[PDB]
């Protein structure tokens, strides 16, 4: 670190023997999946004998 | 940025209602009186969602 070399954006100090290509890339992927099932069964039998 | 939203909703519903009433009466002249009535109710409901 003799030369106190810095990345051009001024963010980080780097050793004299390396160089940085700035590729400031971000990837986002959000996947949401909702499954809802509802089954309602209702029965009613009624028998009357007189 | 890309954004996809797919929303599918399915609803199903069935109601079935049967009713039966069977009556029968033999009415003589104050000697024999025989009266019979039967009843039968069948009510069902079935709802499904998705």
């Amino acid at each position: 670190y003799t030369n106190c070399k810095t990345t051009e954006d001024g963010q980080y100090i780097i050793p004299d023997e390396v160089y940085t290509i700035p590729q400031k890339e971000s990837n986002l992927e959000m996947n949401s999946e909702v499954l809802e099932s509802w089954m309602n069964y209702q029965s009613t039998t009624s028998l009357s004998i007189n | 940025q890309e954004d996809h939203v797919r929303s599918s909703f399915l609803l199903d519903n069935q109601n079935s209602q049967n009713t039966v009433t069977a009556s029968a009466g033999i009415a003589f002249l104050n000697i024999v009186n025989f009266k019979v009535e039967t009843d039968y109710i069948s009510q069902t409901s079935l709802t499904k969602d998705y």
